[PDB]
């Protein structure tokens, strides 16, 4: 069968029937789950809003208790309900779609009719908290990704293929999609290879779409049934839910919700390019996880400034006293591959020495590292000038793993030996 | 630079040296002293760093920079006496024989203790 | 008591009285100040007397005549390991460990191949002040980034000095003040604390030891806490802060107390950020401020005056005068 799955409101519902209330911890064509109250589903799609009922009938939009609202559309039969937050979107498979605000006693329509076909069938339709975000054109799923913003009223699609955004990851098709239950910018996207790669992104108005996060699908898990904070939630290969904490998020799982809604304002702020605004979000915050992933986010941009500051936050007083003596340096991708060798990445350290040109510092880090052939490799080709002694640090090694016969010869090749 | 990648380092230090250059001939004695003093070769690095104090007050001559390098040779100078006496301790508490004097091993090392007296040069 | 034989062992010496034989160990040199310790027991058959222990045989005379040998039970490592298991091999590390046998250590961790276990060993290695085979433990281990820190420590001679340095590399900071404090160059300390960001501790060894670090760190402090948030104590340390040499330094801690206080209620004692401020980034940074608290008092007023000066327009589209937005109107580029 096609397993209907579903999240919302940290209720992850399965057929099989597993449903699973992840803030409480028990576990027990279509369904549909919030805290209260479970839907099983004639409609394309039915949903529960506190009490009420979204039944599509013909070309209309009912409600009734467990006859209440109306809804009347003028636009083909939708088959595609989500609800997040305050707001309902109703969409179709005819590129025809609406956004009906939920904030007030009855559903009211926050936007009116429009025309995908217009601006740009439909595959799937998801929702934002807010409602200004309402999308997959196609009956294959297609690699664009469309987006209409309410507000300011017009479209975005971004295309898989080409990695551009048209205001009116290349081998992937987006064949599912989910949103954040409490951030309407953060938008996640299931894309199967034309394997199978998780991408969630933070739409901002004012920098446009971001790349987020793109981590491959977990081999346990199958399909990208959403999130909700701080865990991406899959449905398990047969608990048949998996929760994988946001790499940003790993460590702050048990804080407050301001303490993660802090750690929030930092991960948006790193999607954009504002590492300023990210620390300066994040400056009550006393777990040294924190300070260590913006501490790799100052690595993976070249900003040591903010740097110094971090690593006194979290205690590796190595680190500093280190980075205090490298800034002797005169090179600005070395004082970074330095900080990076203090804080547990050593490949973009190995990077970052090969393209600053500073071969002498690289043969001293593999040196440092296990890697005392590459070492000689580096010595041999580049240097020439430490091969005496690269070549005697490996025999002094040599004698220190207790192999005098390696030793003997390098203690000659080094002209030392004598 | 012919005996340099032929890696006759110490004749081509005396090159750059001889040819006017300040650079290559200051950044490769750098790096000479600070290979022999990596291992036990003191006294080479004592003989190196004579060469530097000299040299860098030939340099000197140039009036613009006088008083930069004045202090450099200084130092320099200080740190070819300390290293040539300590090569000498070195060999005596290493070796199974010892080759000086005791006088002249009791001195050296008065010296020293009355010129080391709170910084070590590298390696001392 | 009869002392450990063994060359290459240092100061164990196993007590003995009567159904027991105890393995004390003593311990020279460690971070932490000499101390004696104790490894383990082992039992005794009745009626044996103790004469000699070498690598653990515990040649031990009977009660007729013929000297029996014994195992020490806390030197169990001598024969071979294929027989132990992970599980019996783990309490044989540690006891090795405490004997301070760090050969036997390297051997039994090369066999285990674990990576705690080797870690375990490499904080063993620096505590007792072991810099050399602590480094090859670290080079197997791969961690490279204090690989070089110990390398760069390798020629400290000085015993409180190196006792603080292999304390911080062991993230024990207060040990390491302590020895810092007792050491050659206590400066260290005060290094160790403006580089940790504990600048309160970094002002009271400074005072202490360093005077020119005062008015540095304290102004570095009062910019701790004023990204923190405190704007008081911030403010105040600002004023402690202001040196005589440095300009930037000097106008900086200025502009420090006009923010912080300006934050505060001081629009009259920020007032001075209208006069105090020695160039246009300091005006634009108080126009900043002067957005900050939901001014028209001097949003009007430094978007009147600063290199932001077409900012009067919002400054005081925020109020009704108009005098400022049209005047400026000529001079600003957003139409």
């Amino acid at each position: 069968r096609a397993m209907s799955s579903h999240f919302h409101q940290q209720v992850a519902a399965m057929q099989v029937l597993n449903v699973c209330f992840l803030s409480t911890g028990v576990a027990h064509s279509g369904v549909f789950a919030t805290k209260d109250a479970v839907a099983v589903w004639e409609t394309p799609v039915l949903a529960m809003h506190e009490e009420n009922v979204y039944t599509v009938e013909s070309n209309r939009v009912q409600v009734r208790t467990w006859v209440k609202q109306l809804l009347l559309f003028s636009e083909g039969n939708p088959c595609f309900l989500d609800i997040c937050g305050n707001f309902l979107v109703v969409g179709t498979d005819l590129a025809h779609f609406k956004s009906f605000d939920l904030s007030r006693r009855e559903a009211k329509a926050h936007c009116s009719c429009r025309s995908l076909a217009e601006l740009v069938g439909i595959a799937s339709l998801r929702c934002s908290s807010s409602g200004s975000t309402i999308i997959l054109p196609s009956n294959s799923p297609d690699s664009k990704i469309c987006f209409y913003d309410v507000e300011m009223d017009t479209v975005t699609v971004f295309d898989f293929k080409t990695g551009q955004i048209d205001r009116r990851l290349k081998n992937y098709v987006p064949v599912n999609h989910f949103w954040d239950q409490s951030e309407p910018r953060l938008f996640v996207c299931e894309a199967v290879q034309e394997d199978v790669l998780i991408l969630s992104f933070f739409i901002s108005e004012e920098h446009g779409f971001l790349l987020h996060e793109s981590f491959p699908r977990p081999a346990t898990s199958h399909s990208l049934l959403g999130m909700e904070v701080p865990y991406y939630y899959f449905t398990r290969k047969p608990q048949m839910v998996s929760r994988r904490p946001l790499r940003d998020f790993v460590g702050l799982e048990d804080c407050d919700k301001a303490t993660r809604d802090a750690m929030l304002h930092f991960s948006f702020f790193v999607t954009i390019g504002d590492m300023d605004e990210a620390f300066k979000s994040i400056k009550l915050i006393k777990s040294e996880a924190v300070w260590e992933n913006m501490a790799r986010m100052c690595v993976k941009t070249q900003r040591l400034d903010v740097a110094k500051v971090c690593l006194g936050n979290m205690g590796h007083a190595r680190g500093a006293r280190a980075l205090r003596e490298a800034e002797q340096e005169p090179e600005l991708e070395a004082r970074v591959a330095v900080l990076a060798t203090q804080l547990g990445m050593l490949e973009d350290a190995e990077q970052l020495y090969r393209k600053c040109k500073r071969h002498d510092l690289l043969n001293k880090f593999y040196q440092a590292a296990g890697r005392w052939q590459e070492a000689l490799q580096v010595a041999e080709h580049h240097d020439r000038v430490h091969l005496r002694s690269t070549y005697h640090r490996y025999a002094g090694h040599l004698e220190a793993s207790a192999d005098c016969s390696r030793a003997l010869s390098y203690y000659e090749k080094s002209d030392t030996h004598r | 630079q012919w005996l340099a990648e032929n890696d006759r380092f110490e004749e081509a230090q005396k090159a750059f040296h001889k040819a006017g250059r300040q650079r290559e001939a200051v950044q490769v004695l750098e790096q000479l002293t600070n290979n022999a003093v990596a291992e036990s070769r003191f006294n080479d690095a004592a003989y190196y760093y004579w060469m530097l104090s000299m040299q860098c007050l030939d340099i000197a001559q140039d009036p613009a920079q006088k008083d930069t390098m004045l202090g450099k040779f200084y130092h320099f100078q200080r740190l070819a006496e300390l290293y040539h006496g300590y090569h000498a301790i070195h060999r005596h508490t290493e070796d199974p024989f010892s080759v000086h004097r005791p006088e002249t091993l009791f001195n050296i090392s008065r010296f020293l203790l009355h010129s080391l007296p709170k910084d070590t040069p590298s390696g001392i | 008591v009869l002392w450990e034989n063994w060359p290459m062992d240092k100061g164990v010496f196993i007590a003995y009285d009567d159904d027991k034989v105890y393995t004390y160990v003593f311990h020279k040199d460690t971070i932490q100040g000499a101390k004696v310790i104790l490894a383990g027991s082992t039992k005794v058959p009745f009626a044996h007397k103790p004469l000699l222990l070498y690598n653990g045989e515990l040649t031990c005379q009977t009660q007729s005549g013929k000297v029996n040998n014994i195992y020490l039970s806390t030197h169990g490592f001598l024969s071979n390991l294929k027989d132990t298991g992970p599980d019996e091999l783990r309490p044989m590390l540690a006891q090795n460990l405490m004997l301070k046998r760090f050969s036997d250590a390297w051997e039994m961790c090369r066999i285990l191949n674990d990576e705690a276990a080797w870690n375990e060993l490499a904080r063993a290695c620096l505590h007792h002040m072991e810099v050399e085979f602590a480094i090859r433990v670290y080079r197997r281990i791969g961690n490279v980034g204090i690989v070089m820190s110990l390398e760069q420590i390798k020629g400290i001679e000085d015993y409180n000095l190196l006792a603080g340095h292999l304390a911080m590399f062991t993230n024990d900071y207060n040990l390491a003040q302590d020895l810092y404090l007792a050491s050659s160059c206590p400066i260290a300390a005060l290094e160790m604390r403006r580089d940790l960001q504990h600048w309160d501790s970094a002002l009271q060894l400074a005072k202490h030891l360093a005077p020119d670090q005062i008015p540095f760190i304290s102004k570095e402090y009062a910019i701790q806490l004023e990204f923190a948030g405190d704007y008081v104590n911030a403010l105040a340390h600002y004023e402690k802060g202001i040196t005589g040499d440095n300009k930037e330094h000097d106008e900086a801690c200025l502009a420090g107390v006009a923010q912080m206080s300006i934050r505060m209620g001081d629009i009259r004692r920020g007032v001075n950020q209208a006069l105090k401020h020695p160039s246009r980034v300091l005006k634009r940074d108080c126009g900043a401020i002067l957005e900050n608290m939901k001014q028209f008092s001097e949003a009007a007023q430094l978007y009147e005056k600063g290199l932001y000066y077409d900012k009067a327009a919002s400054v005081y589209i925020r109020s009704k005068n108009w005098a400022k937005v049209g005047d400026l109107l000529p001079h600003v580029s957003s139409p």
